């Protein structure tokens, strides 16, 4: 939903 | 799909994670054991350290290789279900030890500083360590509760959805307030403690290096854990610098650093208690 | 029973009843009209020696475990050491408290000496 | 003079008890196991004492508090605390109605249970080594005074004094029959003594350093004592000599209680090494051991119906064997 | 003078054989360890 | 049906021994001892069978206990006190002919195996006497290895030099052998030797702690 070329890091 | 990497440089960042979650997770296990294997040594000073070994351990053993192996391609194979485990007990773990070693300071601060004053009841040491914990989960329910998961082309990611709103106040305020609860506060709280016990303190080299190791305490925490609180405040400042490669290096690199922190407990308490080191030379 | 029994400058002091190698040993004396006081005492081996400062120089103690004998020399003898000398055991066999009391079951019955 | 005695027992001895016992069966090993733990006493704890019903017992500790407890369930049926803290001995009266304790203070209080104190006999000029109940009537105790008495607790004055010891007196122990007991003191002698007569009718010597504990054996015809020289003797009223000595060179710790079992066949010692031992009162060899405890051993008891065993020591804990 | 009193009536013991007392133990330790539970 | 009232009955006494751990916590008990030769009667006067004193500095309570009402002989009594916080021992340093016994009781004590572990405050009390006696007996005919001492006062090197001769005299047997000795010197008239008492117990828990805590 965000884009395609996000990251998503997590903690 | 831009963030899958080649080999080598997934190799190389393979084998510094795997030393450092081999030796936190053997370091921690083994002073847990050594703290309750032995009737000398199972007694209410030593609540607070057996406290922090478990949530060390856990830390390194849940959080370290899920996000690394998360990271290394940046595509989810688990489900709904862990991603929603994943947010919800790790960030607890993380809590946890920061507090327990709160704890741990402001035992040695009073036995210290106050000698003549009878140390606290083993109920009140038991509901300390459930409070602690009980805060951990209730400060990191509400990253779990809104994790999800989606559907890309040659991706699936589990991330959080938070909800919506035009200028994002409702996780500002969460994270601006996690930053603040996990990093400033426990900072100072140390930072005192510490302070004044090493001045009242400095076979006046045992002191000394007493106050040698806190002092290393005090600068390793503080240093260890800047970089990761700056990487997630860095979004709500200028998004756009995570649409490209050099960010996930950089998250590595951050994580690494944070991460490291759980193996040097079993070490120091090595390098100052015999009791400790003939505990590990039987063990091994 | 446990025995000690003193005569006799070149005191000696006969012992029976126990092990005599195992216990430390002492020399207490008692002036004319006041209490006992410590003299001097010898380890178990033999290997530390004490004296009390007014006597250092002028007296030597000895032991002989060999035979479970006891002995003490004195020269330069001088007025004021006119007493009753007694040979006392330490309560216990490895470690001496009780030696100067008033009654005490490990001394003997004490030896004449008159400048 | 006294020679004419050494050369009289000396006649005696035809043959020594091991000759004798060479022939009789192994014991063999003895492994026993902690059944009960029993735990509250604040600091470390100095003396207990079994009931007849085999049940109930007491324990007295220096914190200043004395306990009865339940040994099938463990729980907790008085806590009486005392008025001063240094208490060293403490007794059960044969019919559960009383019970005493004693210390510094050269007092020797009785607590009525049917709970507050009933009597107070003072007279002694030393501190209380040990006291035990004859009946609801009379009571004897040891002092550190080198004295023991004979009280009459309703009048509560004492009636005879039993005097002839040179050092403090550490221990006694009462007869079967009632009509005699024994003691041992700090000049490495134990004594037997006729209640009625008031005088010493024997003496005992062998020993090199002070007796720490003392006590009957089954029959009434015997004793065992324990000293600092780490060494336990047995002795005979009849031949009037040791017959037997039970020692070993690996040990070089002083003895704080000792006590015999139902058949009289185990002989129980607790030493300073923190640990118990167990001897075949006729081989003379040492059978099996008591481990558990984190500091010395300061007393022991085997329950008048010989089911189980109870030990104490300074790390503030009661354990029960069986 | 009470050493000598006491010595007296020591030494007037009509004393044993050793061997029946060490045998008198052992004829009750056979007899009695039926009901040893120990 | 009888067990629910000795369940209760046990709860209660559990109650009241939950609540008399804290109260015997929170003091600390120590031990008199000298000869009557020394005044040590006077230093518990500056504060108020077995005597006892008890006094509160820093709302810390302290609880004394002069034991006076045994004979002479006294190694069996001795060993009810193993778990004291600390000795108090006080000894009449102008009588010369006693130092020598004062000086064999500290080390019997000292070297006892249930009392290794009890650090010791030495009191040297009655200074004036001493000054007055020297400024005029000549220590020397009593230890004559005083006479090739040298100092490490108001008016008088030789008052320092003979105190503090007397004061090596212990601390030679002190450190010939995990429990420390604390030496003060006292008057007759000084209002605070509870103050002294209070920061050594403070060093001695201090210590303690700090090995209790694994810091070494």
């Amino acid at each position: 939903r965000p884009k395609p070329q996000q990251f998503f890091g997590l903690m | 799909n831009q963030f899958v990497q080649p080999a080598w440089q997934i190799v190389l960042w393979a084998a510094a994670y795997t030393v450092i979650v081999v030796t936190s997770v053997v370091g921690n296990v083994v002073v847990m054991w050594i703290i309750l294997a032995h009737k000398r040594m199972r007694t209410v000073t030593n609540y607070f350290l057996v406290n922090l070994a478990f949530a060390e351990a856990s830390m390194a053993a849940f959080n370290t290789v899920v996000n690394f192996t998360y990271a290394v391609h940046n595509e989810w194979y688990y489900g709904l279900f862990y991603c929603k485990f994943h947010n919800f007990f790790p960030i607890a773990a993380v809590f946890a030890s920061i507090y327990s070693m709160t704890a741990v300071a402001f035992d040695r601060y009073m036995a210290i500083i106050h000698p003549l004053q009878p140390r606290l009841s083993a109920t009140a040491t038991k509901v300390v360590i459930c409070v602690i914990w009980v805060l951990a989960l209730l400060l990191a329910f509400p990253q779990g509760y809104y994790s999800t998961t989606e559907t890309m082309p040659s991706r699936v990611v589990c991330m959080i959805e938070w909800p919506e709103h035009p200028n994002k106040i409702y996780e500002k305020v969460y994270h601006i307030c996690v930053t603040v609860l996990i990093y400033f506060l426990p900072l100072l709280v140390i930072g005192y403690a510490y302070t004044v016990v090493g001045i009242t303190l400095w076979q006046v080299s045992a002191k000394r290096k007493v106050v040698k190791m806190m002092i290393v305490v005090v600068c390793t925490f503080a240093i260890c854990w800047l970089p990761f609180h700056i990487f997630f405040l860095l979004p709500y400042i200028n998004p756009d610098l995570y649409l490209k490669k050099f960010i996930q290096q950089v998250y590595l690199a951050i994580m690494w650093l944070a991460m490291s922190s759980t193996m040097y407990n079993p070490i120091i308490y090595c390098c100052l208690n015999d009791r400790f080191r003939l505990g590990f030379k039987h063990a091994f | 029973q446990v025995q000690l029994q003193e005569s006799g400058l070149r005191l000696s002091c006969a012992a029976s009843g126990f092990t005599f190698s195992n216990y430390k040993m002492n020399w207490v004396r008692q002036a004319p009209g006041k209490g006992l006081e410590w003299v001097s005492d010898i380890s178990q081996s033999g290997a530390s020696i004490s004296y009390t400062g007014s006597v250092k120089g002028r007296f030597t103690i000895s032991r002989d475990n060999a035979k479970n004998t006891l002995y003490l020399q004195m020269n330069s003898l001088k007025p004021e050491d006119t007493a009753v000398y007694y040979c006392a055991r330490c309560p216990a066999p490895f470690t001496c408290f009780d030696v100067t009391s008033t009654t005490y079951a490990y001394r003997g019955q004490g030896t004449q000496v008159t400048v | 003079l006294k020679n004419q005695i050494r050369d009289a027992r000396k006649a005696c001895a035809d043959a020594t008890l091991s000759q004798i016992t060479n022939n009789i069966d192994p014991v063999g090993r003895i492994q026993m196991r902690t059944r009960r733990t029993l735990r509250g006493h604040l600091a470390k704890i100095y003396a207990m004492h079994w009931g007849t019903d085999s049940r109930l017992l007491v324990s007295a500790s220096q914190d200043g508090k004395l306990i009865i407890w339940d040994s099938y369930t463990t729980n907790k049926v008085h806590a009486i605390p005392l008025r001063s803290s240094w208490v060293m001995t403490c007794a059960y009266a044969p019919s559960g109605n009383y019970v005493a304790c004693g210390g510094l203070d050269n007092i020797c209080s009785i607590y009525n249970l049917k709970v507050r104190v009933s009597r107070e006999l003072a007279g002694h000029t030393g501190y209380l080594s040990c006291c035990r109940f004859l009946d609801d009537n009379q009571i004897v105790t040891s002092s550190g005074d080198t004295t023991c008495a004979l009280w009459d607790i309703e009048t509560g004055q004492q009636t005879t004094t039993f005097t002839g010891h040179t050092g403090d007196v550490m221990s006694l122990s009462l007869a079967p029959d009632t009509r005699l007991f024994v003691s041992g003191a700090c000049d490495a002698s134990a004594k037997l003594w006729d209640v009625r007569e008031g005088m010493c009718r024997q003496t005992f010597t062998g020993h090199e350093s002070d007796i720490n504990a003392i006590c009957f054996f089954p029959n009434g015809n015997a004793f065992a004592t324990g000293s600092d020289d780490a060494t336990c003797r047995l002795f005979d009223l009849r031949a009037d000599q040791e017959l037997m000595t039970y020692s070993h060179d690996n040990i070089i710790c002083g003895i704080t209680s000792v006590s015999f079992s139902k058949s009289g066949r185990l002989l129980l010692a607790g030493y300073d090494d923190f640990n118990c031992n167990v001897w075949d009162a006729l081989k003379a060899d040492r059978a099996g051991v008591l481990a558990g405890h984190d500091n010395r051993v300061s007393c022991l008891g085997v329950t008048d119906d010989g089911m189980a065993v109870a030990t104490g020591s300074w790390d503030s804990f009661l354990k029960i064997w069986n | 003078r009470k050493l000598v009193e006491q010595l007296k009536m020591e030494a007037n013991i009509d004393r044993i054989k050793v061997s029946k007392a060490a045998a008198d133990l052992m004829a009750y330790c056979e007899a009695h360890a039926k009901e040893d539970p120990l | 049906n009888e067990e629910k009232a000795q369940r209760e009955a046990n709860k209660k006494i559990e109650k009241q021994l939950q609540k008399d751990k804290q109260v015997y916590r929170a003091t600390h008990r120590l031990l008199l001892l000298g000869a009557d030769n020394s005044g040590k009667s006077t230093i518990v006067k500056q504060m108020r069978g077995i005597f006892e004193t008890k006094f509160q500095v820093d709302k810390v309570n302290f609880h004394m206990f002069d034991v006076g009402g045994q004979r002479d002989e006294r190694r069996k009594w001795i060993q009810c006190f193993n778990d004291v916080t600390a000795i108090i021992f006080v000894v009449d340093s102008s009588d010369y002919n006693r130092l020598q016994e004062a000086l064999n009781l500290f080390k019997s004590i000292w070297n006892n195996r249930w009392l290794r572990t009890i650090s010791v405050i030495l009191f040297l009390n009655k200074q004036d006497l001493l000054a007055e006696k020297v400024l005029a007996s000549k220590i020397e005919d009593y230890f004559p290895e005083f006479a090739r001492y040298t100092t490490p006062p108001g008016e008088d090197p030789r008052v320092t030099r003979a105190k503090y001769f007397i004061r090596d005299e212990f601390l030679r047997i002190s450190t010939a052998s995990r429990h420390y000795c604390y030496p003060h010197f006292t008057c007759a008239v000084d209002t605070e030797n509870a103050r002294r008492i209070f920061n050594d117990c403070r060093d001695i828990i201090q210590r303690m702690h700090l090995r209790q805590y694994e810091l070494l």
